[PDB]
């Protein structure tokens, strides 16, 4: 179960956009 | 507003199933949730307790 | 000014008539362990005779403290040690 | 009057600087006042850093920290600056993601520099406060109040709009992370270390300890409180539930996961290997793994707790007199030696045992009980399982507990192995230079995550135990065993306790992996039990009785694990162990023998000479010898002392104690070890209605052991009356009669 | 001098203190209220054009 850093940047920017 | 203290929340539990009289008060039930009907004779001054 | 020494459990105290000779005289008569009784009653009967013996011997101390000072005296006093080996030697001689 | 004048001019200058950093911009009319930076304000940040350098560091004072704290620089200046930078950068990132090269910052480098300096002051001001010996008297005077100000700091960090400063800190970290690995300067990795250190400061802040002066005698009033809390700060704000909530809301957990999982491929691991382990330890120092798996349900456990309280209250009011206090009842008891002893009571009138308990309790002389005085707190260490009570429970909520479970599960499934390998790489070269703090946190991190993976694999079969497979390498074996040995030889007892916990969980992991698969398992059980470590684990219980309850419980669990892992080899006989030879073991080698071994196991002769030497120190141990070495009287003394605290403990610890008592009293067959009177008093206390509950499963085997114990006791006293003395005293050592005392001939 | 260097009114609105009395107790701030109140007493006139506090002092 590898966690990608680019996925964390994408999730950071997306939760900055709408935060769900 | 620099002064900011912890709010002293007060919990009120009303609408008990039974009401007690002053004559029915016994010392076996201290620290227990009781409801008492009565007539106030006199009231005191609104004074500050030292809480904390 | 030396007025009084506070009393402790000593070698002369165990070697009195009221002491370990009392235990050898009356412990087998007093102590009864039965399988019909439950373990609480058996253990309390073990404690009871020794507690009365402690309250007759050294009443100043509590009973757990009495067992602690008996452990200390049994580790320390040599007269008690030679009495304890004398009991075992006398019973294996017979 | 130099000292107070210097103090008031220092406080005046910090007040002037705190006014000079910035203002809330009351000129602009917005319903929340936006924070506005002051003119020439980055120089003020450098002046706070210069003041914290020149005064706090070399001159051994802490006046600057409280001078900052009473004027609320962290509360009112640094946090609004970082939160404003975070909100502006988030809005700019949104607008640049939708349309690039539109609406930029005017002075982004200045804002990034002042944000970095604010984060530097957050790390420098929330550093963990340790006061060892030979320190300055200013720090000793100021330690408690500065701990309270750090508690205010932690509450304000976690509570200010649910901790947006954590998002600011991770944004300062991903400023570094966006750069490629080859283009990253070491200053950028030091900024990453700054962010990880900030998170360890946020987690690691705990309430202080209450220190008293014992030169004067303690008065009749005594200690009225040990509360060490600031006015607005409660225990809920400091607790781990708010930490987990603020970390999950601000995505700190994903940041820690994505730096843990790619520690070797993306980041320079030597910069951030130690603060990451410190962060994991500061989560897991106060969390019990059994309570994290819960197995109306709150009301279910509440109803069972009220039933237990009702049964204990019924057993209490059995002793309570039915009449009032002034209703005087005097009882004269007699022994069969004729005497009169008077007791005063109404319940004691009828039954003998309550009357004798009154006669025992009426005495006002108490024996001295010497205390270790808890010298672990003198060292600079956080409160953990080595210091907390065994009955201490962390009360996670549903959402916070689920988020913590998900974070720990993803940590183990992603990067526990890489982090553990990197740390045991770093510490195996820095073994002789690390102070007790890194040893304790390494052993606790290892033991906690091994135990949590063991419990998760036991509860659920979806998880794999091989996810902590890098716990089972030889390097971690050498590191844990050497840490425990060096802790024992230097008489250091905190690291001994942490290594005892780590060795117990290491043996538990080995037992689980051996029970799963039936190989390298014989190699590793030969590796751990080699050298003089069997003597180490043998003499750890002999010295246990002097120390605290948690040390003694770890002695219970370690000895139970040792006997459980060594009783598996009672019939299989595979107990080859590297031993230490004392006198001459020199052998004239034969090169024909060497060459035929070269043909046998395909080896070079230098390492075949190594094998030929190592075969000479190989010995075999007897498990009956291991038991008979464990049966020494101080081991029984410390286990009886551990069984004294039977109200506080759960069923498992006393189950282990009574299993070892079955090992002593049935299997090994020497019974004079348990023929002492403290065990008899304790068994009376446990089997009483005031002690163990009748509905508990512990009382069944306590009653069975006591039945078999009194059966053998009545057999021994019927065969020999002299043992009536022998219950009182420690057992005898004279060889002419000691065989009859121990075994009855 | 650090005990003598003063500050301004929008820096007085910024409290930076735990309580009001600890802020008024602080020295350079106390001289800032001192000079501001001296300017208030000396330079207060109404729409007529007379200093009220000068006549009150008289």
């Amino acid at each position: 179960k590898f966690f990608s850093k680019e996925s964390f940047l994408a999730d950071f920017d997306d939760s900055s956009s709408n935060e769900d | 507003s620099p002064e900011q203290t912890e709010r002293v929340f007060q919990i009120s539990f009303f609408n008990l199933p039974t009401v007690h009289r002053i004559r029915d008060i016994r010392s076996e039930k201290i620290g227990s949730l009781l409801s008492i009907s009565g007539t106030v004779t006199r009231t005191s001054e609104v004074r500050p307790e030292l809480y904390k | 000014r030396k007025r009084r020494p506070q009393v402790k459990l000593t070698a002369e105290k165990l070697l009195s008539d009221k002491g370990l000779p009392y235990v050898l005289k009356n412990a087998h008569k007093r102590i009864r362990i039965s399988s019909k009784k439950n373990s609480y009653d058996n253990l309390s009967n073990i404690i009871q005779f020794y507690q009365l013996w402690a309250h007759e011997l050294f009443p100043k101390a509590k009973f757990k403290d009495f067992m602690k000072i008996c452990q200390t005296v049994g580790k320390t006093d040599p007269v008690l040690r030679e009495y304890r080996v004398s009991l075992f030697r006398d019973e294996m001689g017979m | 009057n130099a000292a107070d004048f210097s103090l008031t001019v220092l406080r005046a200058r910090i007040a002037l600087l705190a006014t000079a950093i910035g203002g809330p911009d009351y000129t602009s009319q917005i319903d929340p006042p936006p924070y506005k930076l002051g003119d020439d304000c980055l120089a003020c940040l450098k002046d706070l850093k210069r003041w914290f350098k020149l005064v706090d560091d070399q001159q051994k004072r802490w006046d600057v920290a409280m001078a900052v704290a009473e004027y609320r620089i962290l509360t009112d200046d640094l946090l609004p600056i970082l939160i404003d930078w975070e909100n502006k950068c988030s809005l700019a990132a949104k607008l640049a993601k939708n349309n690039p090269d539109h609406e930029e910052f005017r002075n982004k480098a200045y804002y990034d520099k002042i944000a970095l300096n604010c984060l530097q002051l957050l790390v420098l001001m929330t550093w963990p406060l340790i006061v060892t010996e030979q320190s300055s008297s200013n720090q000793i005077t100021l330690y408690g109040e500065l701990k309270k100000h750090q508690l205010v700091y932690k509450k304000t960090i976690l509570s200010m709009e649910s901790g947006k400063v954590l998002r600011a800190a991770i944004r300062l970290a991903l400023d570094v992370i966006k750069i490629d690995r080859l283009s990253r300067t070491p200053r950028d990795n030091m900024v990453l270390k700054l962010v990880l250190n900030f998170f360890r400061n946020v987690i690691a802040i705990e309430p202080g300890e209450f220190t008293i002066n014992t030169k004067k005698s303690m008065p009749k009033k005594g200690i009225t409180s040990i509360d060490t809390l600031p006015p607005n700060v409660s225990m809920d704000d400091i607790s781990l539930n708010t930490v987990i909530s603020s970390f999950h809301k601000n995505k700190v957990f994903g940041f820690l996961l994505t730096l843990t999982s790619s520690l070797s491929k993306e980041f320079d691991q030597d910069f951030i290997n130690i603060p990451l382990l410190e962060i994991m330890f500061y989560f897991t120092k106060d969390v019990n793994q059994e309570l994290l798996f819960p197995r109306t349900s709150a009301g279910f456990e509440l109803s069972k707790l009220l039933q237990k309280e009702h049964q204990m209250r019924k057993n209490v009011i059995k002793h309570t007199s039915a009449r009032h206090s002034r209703f005087g009842g005097l009882l004269s008891i007699q022994t069969p030696d004729k005497t009169r002893l008077t007791v005063s009571g109404s319940q004691a009138l009828v039954d003998e045992k309550i009357a004798l308990q009154k006669l025992d309790d009426s005495k006002k002389w108490n024996k001295r009980i010497i205390k270790k005085h808890q010298s672990v707190a003198a060292e600079g260490l956080p409160n953990s399982l080595l210091n907390s009570q065994t009955g201490k429970a962390i009360f996670f909520t549903e959402s916070n507990g689920k988020h913590f479970k998900e974070f720990i599960n993803n940590f183990i499934d992603s990067g526990f192995n890489i982090l553990l390998h990197s740390v045991t790489n770093y510490f195996t070269t820095e073994q002789d230079r690390m102070v007790t703090l890194e040893q304790v946190e390494y052993l606790l991190f290892f033991a906690w995550f091994v135990k949590y993976q063991l419990l998760r694999s036991k509860i659920d079969n979806s998880a794999d135990i091989k996810q902590v497979s890098e716990a089972l390498k030889e390097v971690t074996f050498i590191l844990v065993s050497s840490l425990l040995r060096s802790a024992y030889d230097l008489k250091n007892w905190t690291v001994t306790h942490a290594g005892m916990i780590a060795f117990n969980e290491l043996l538990n992991l080995v037992s689980r992996t051996k029970a799963a698969q039936e190989t390298d398992i014989e190699f590793i059980v030969s590796r751990l039990f080699s050298d003089e470590r069997i003597q180490l684990l043998s003499n750890l219980p002999k010295i246990g009785s002097k120390y605290s309850l948690q040390f003694m419980k770890s002695c219970i669990e370690l000895t139970h694990s040792v006997l459980k892992v060594l009783e598996q080899y009672s019939d299989d006989k595979t107990l080859v162990i590297e031993g230490k030879s004392r006198r001459q073991k020199k052998f004239n080698i034969s090169e024909g023998d060497i060459t035929k071994l070269i043909e046998e196991e395909n080896v070079d002769r230098d390492e075949a000479l190594d094998i030929l030497t190592s075969s000479l120190r190989s010995i075999e141990v007897n498990f009956q010898k291991v038991q008979a070495n464990y049966m020494t009287e101080p081991v029984i003394e410390t286990y009886i002392n551990f069984l004294e605290r039977f109200r506080e403990l759960e069923d498992d610890s006393i189950k282990k104690v009574f299993s070892f008592f079955h090992r002593v009293f049935v299997q090994a067959k020497e019974q004079a070890l348990l023929f002492r009177f403290d065990l008899i008093i304790l068994l009376r206390e446990m089997l009483s209605p005031d002690g163990l509950d009748r509905m508990s499963r512990s009382r069944k085997y306590v009653s069975q052991f006591s039945d078999y114990f009194l059966a053998r006791l009545k057999k021994r006293l019927k065969k020999s009356p002299a043992w009536f003395v022998g219950l009182l005293f420690p057992p005898l050592h004279n060889s002419e009669v000691g065989f009859y005392q121990r075994y009855g001939e | 001098d650090p005990l003598r260097e003063e500050l301004t009114l929008e820096s007085l609105s910024n409290v930076k203190a735990n309580s009001y009395s600890e802020w008024i107790t602080q020295p350079n701030v106390s001289r800032t209220i001192a000079r501001e109140l001296k300017s208030f007493l000396l330079e207060y006139t109404d729409e007529t054009g007379r200093s009220v506090y000068g006549a009150r002092i008289r």
